[PDB]
């Protein structure tokens, strides 16, 4: 589906949950995917702050 | 040079076993439990 | 480029779909591919690859 | 891969075969449900004869008739494929027949059917699948020769040509067999290699695989490799976050919390006693883990009083004295006990001294070899 804002939010949530479980490589990969999808849509200040 | 002068006269384990394995004693859990109980008082 | 100094001029067109799949197999032989790595889909995603 | 044969069935059978759990009820219900759903008539009869249970006449006859009519249908399909369909159809029909033969528990018939299918199968992938099926059968029954020969065959097939997924699955299978043979070093190596991409869910779920990997790695890997490959491993840590007991056990050794380590080691010994694969080696695993913990503690000390180490291990002075004496007698720990003063002194050889001992031993071996060669050749 084309709703990329919720996709970015969900990828960030997955990255955070991965980090909480000590799976740093997968968490970083998920965060990189989230950043890639974020630099393709309008990242509001709140979403940008969460990603950063 | 077969030494015929000396006559030439289950446990199909492929793993090498040292002597300590044969020793019979209570499982480690029982030993630790008993020791903790005896040192708890 | 006279037909006495150069007799055969073989053209090298960019590989077609089957050619791209063959090249992918050639260069992916030593790679550790994973089940579900269908190369026909990847080749279809390269319409005019230089080779 | 297919779940058949189901290794959970073999584990339940072994658990019932254990003295304490022979009378267990829940395992009884689970095994009976599995047999009824899968309709293992030969397996049911073998289990009843081995465990001296009461054979259910109605259930046994129903299962036998179901197996008979299913086998008749499979044979009819095989004949139809032979008469009408091509070689691929006949190969698949025989594969299905062998799969159902394994379904019911007929070891000999299933093995012969799979051998025939392999003989009539040309595709390399299908041959690898047949080898995997036979390996799973061997693990279910614990046939050492079958597993060894089939592992060699699978290795040869992969060497000729093989995808990465099959190599990973065969790595996991070799690790399981090595754990079952007590070659824990190879088990740790293979499991640490495959933990990243565990795709063999038929043998065991991921949690069990991570637990086995932690156990074998700690029994095999040394402290640096243990920290680099298990402690900091993302996959193992993520899985252990759902297994508090295993995480505590693994971290007790690395963090130097020896009392919790011994609690977890007792728990692990109890768990392995019931396990169908670590059962033959559970005593050895516990003994070696205790030896490793003792050596790890002694590495940083030269003379530690028996009282301090007894307090650290949460055990009495007498028990630690007896265990240390037993382990020293076997030449595993490098220490000598001093009972009168209650002080344990480490006698770790100096690098020069250990090197001299190693050179003496290796040179003696080489000199014996050279003497034998000279005697053989000089005539």
């Amino acid at each position: 589906m084309d709703d990329k804002a919720l996709l970015v939010e969900v990828q960030l949530l997955e990255s955070k949950t991965y980090h909480a479980l000590s799976n740093l490589p997968k968490a970083r990969a998920a965060l990189t995917s989230a950043r890639t999808t974020a630099n393709a849509i309008y990242c509001p200040p709140k979403l940008q702050a969460t990603l950063d | 040079d077969e030494f015929e002068e000396f006559p030439a006269e289950e446990d199909a384990h492929v793993w090498e076993d040292n002597w300590d394995d044969d020793n019979v004693e209570d499982d480690f859990s029982n030993q630790l439990r008993a020791e903790l109980e005896k040192h708890g008082y | 480029l006279r037909p006495g100094r150069i007799d055969r001029k073989i053209e090298f067109p960019p590989p077609n779909e089957e050619a791209r799949l063959d090249i992918l197999k050639i260069h992916s032989r030593k790679m550790n591919l994973t089940r579900g790595i269908n190369l026909r889909k990847i080749a279809e995603l390269m319409p005019g690859a230089s080779g | 891969l297919p779940k058949n044969p189901d290794l959970r069935i073999a584990q339940l059978r072994f658990l019932l075969s254990l003295p304490e759990h022979r009378g267990d009820a829940a395992v009884r219900d689970e095994l009976m449900a599995a047999v009824r759903d899968n309709n293992m008539a030969p397996y049911y009869e073998a289990l009843c004869k081995s465990l001296d249970w009461q054979i259910d006449v109605d259930l046994l006859n129903k299962m036998k008739k179901a197996n008979e009519d299913e086998l008749k249908r499979l044979d009819e399909e095989l004949e139809d494929a032979e008469k009408n369909l091509g070689e691929s159809e006949i190969r698949d029909a025989m594969m299905a027949k062998a799969e159902y033969l394994c379904r019911i528990g007929d070891k000999e018939g299933a093995l012969t059917a799979f051998r025939k299918t392999y003989d009539k199968t040309v595709a390399l992938g299908h041959r690898l699948d047949i080898v995997f099926y036979l390996l799973r059968i061997g693990l279910f029954y614990m046939d050492n020769d079958l597993i060894t020969r089939n592992t060699e065959k699978a290795k040869s097939l992969i060497e000729e040509g093989g995808d990465w997924d099959r190599r990973n699955r065969l790595k996991v299978y070799q690790g399981l067999y090595c754990v079952a043979i007590r070659d824990f070093k190879q088990a740790a190596e293979l499991f640490l290699d495959t933990v990243s991409t565990f795709t063999s869910y038929e043998l065991m779920d991921y949690k069990t695989f991570v637990t086995y990997t932690v156990y074998v790695s700690m029994i095999a890997l040394e402290r640096p490799d243990l920290r680099e490959k298990v402690i900091k491993g993302a996959e193992i840590l993520e899985v252990l976050h759902s297994l508090p007991a295993v995480r505590q056990y693994l971290f007790s050794l690395y963090e130097c919390r020896y009392s919790v380590f011994f609690q977890s080691l007792a728990v692990v010994e109890q768990e392995m006693k019931k396990d169908w694969l670590f059962a033959p080696h559970y005593r050895y695993y516990v003994r070696e883990m205790r030896i490793h913990a003792y050596s790890q503690l002694l590495e940083s000390y030269r003379s530690l009083t028996l009282g301090y180490m007894a307090e650290a291990f949460g055990v009495g002075v007498e028990f630690i004295d007896q265990e240390l004496s037993r382990f020293i007698a076997a030449g595993r720990l490098h220490c000598k006990i001093d009972k009168v003063n209650e002080i344990v002194e480490t006698n770790r050889p100096d690098s020069k001294n250990w090197q001299y001992q190693e050179t003496i031993k290796k040179g003696d071996l080489l000199l014996n070899r050279v003497q034998k060669l000279s005697r053989v050749i000089n005539m």
